[PDB]
């Protein structure tokens, strides 16, 4: 895997220097339907009129960004955006803006989140879950190589393909750092205790998310929850975890080593870094190459009725995007 | 039980990241 991250670097590296810009405008699509929203825009599905192609757009109000003080986070998310490529990761299609929005369009991913098939089936079984932990482990090497930190991992951010791979979007968050950072985002539930105590974090914070995730995938909910955000801090900070009576042996010790609050212990970190997550015993049943070139045999495919079909997602309420005569927020977003 | 705690609790709809 050496000889392939150092290929992969340089590919990335090139379009994180020489960023794409304005690949598109909004009259070449037709807009939809809104598929999700998000605390700082809202996705919709769009069909392109002289291809006739299907994409999900993601919307962002200058105005918006500027007020809740998403800037250099929103900056952050277009420039890494169109410089990655993995299997497992949702293609940008084209950027671009107006006099009042940010544009990024992505292909669509008809399966929904993972989120909604979690929640009402209630949960997945071990080797469910292992199917889909399997490519985040994956994905994770693939960003953390590139020295960028994915900051909001969660079932509503990974979406199912027609192949039942995950496809993992909103990259809000994510950044491109060496050494550590101090800001307090993500969501309540996946934060990483180093986090929440504002000492500084690296990298390490997306593999304690991790543990999250195959917990809530296979327990149905989450480790730690709660009404509030500030209740649900005093429990990571605790950092008492219970499993379910059916988590497996292999299950419950993979997780104590990801929902670890030393640093000097948290699996992904230590010096044999990755592998050992992917030597894990949990891990056994699991061929990484044959996972990474997608011939496993998915647990689950999702039912798509041709393409435009919106069924695996939930219903928002529409909302008009507001134009202006006067361009707004234009040196802020000058190299968007 | 723990899934009735967390089924009758407020945070069981999709989550959006923190915001200030
Ligand atoms: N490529 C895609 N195909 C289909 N649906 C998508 C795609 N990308 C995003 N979505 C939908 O849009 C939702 C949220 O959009 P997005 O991640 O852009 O919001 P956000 O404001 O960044 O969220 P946050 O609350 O984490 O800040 C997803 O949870 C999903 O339902
Ligand atoms: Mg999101």
């Amino acid at each position: 895997v050496k000889e392939f991250l150092a290929k992969a670097k340089e590919d990335f590296l090139k379009k994180w220097e020489t960023p794409s810009q304005n690949t598109a405008q909004l009259d070449q699509f037709d807009r939809i339907k809104t598929l999700g929203t998000g605390s700082f825009g809202r996705v919709m599905l769009v069909k392109h009129k002289e291809s006739g192609n299907h994409y999900a757009m993601k919307i962002l109000d200058k105005q918006k960004v500027v007020k809740l003080k998403q800037i250099e986070h929103t900056l952050n998310e277009k420039r890494i955006l169109q410089a990655v490529n993995f299997p497992f990761l949702v293609k940008l299609e084209f950027s671009f803006k107006d006099n009042s929005n940010l544009y990024m369009v992505m292909e669509y991913v008809a399966g929904g989140e993972m989120f909604s098939h979690l929640r009402r089936i209630g949960r997945f079984s071990e080797p469910h879950a292992r199917f889909y932990a399997a490519q985040i482990v994956l994905t994770f090497e693939y960003l953390h190589s590139l020295d960028l930190i994915y900051r909001d991992l969660k079932p509503e951010n990974l979406l199912i393909d027609q192949q039942g791979y995950i496809q993992v979007t909103d990259f809000g968050f994510a950044k491109r750092v060496k050494g550590r950072t101090w800001t307090l985002c993500g969501t309540p539930e996946y934060l990483a205790p180093e986090i929440i105590l504002s000492k500084g974090y690296n990298k390490a914070v997306d593999w304690w998310a991790l543990g999250v995730l195959i917990y809530e995938m296979a327990a149905g909910y989450p480790p730690f929850f709660a009404d509030q955000p500030i209740q649900i801090y005093e429990k990571i900070v605790s950092g008492k975890v219970r499993f379910p009576s059916h988590f497996s042996s292999d299950l419950k010790d993979l997780l104590r080593n990801l929902l670890q609050v030393d640093l000097t212990k948290r699996f992904g970190n230590l010096k044999n870094g990755v592998n050992d997550i992917k030597n894990h015993k949990w891990f056994a049943t699991t061929d990484w190459i044959a996972i990474y070139q997608r011939k496993v045999e998915a647990p689950f495919i999702p039912k798509f009725k041709g393409p435009g079909d919106t069924s695996n997602f939930d219903d928002y309420e529409e909302e008009e995007i507001r134009v202006s005569i006067n361009e707004k927020c234009g040196k802020e977003f000058t190299e968007f | 039980t723990t899934y009735a705690d967390f089924i009758a609790s407020g945070r069981t709809g999709r989550r959006n990241a923190i915001h200030d």
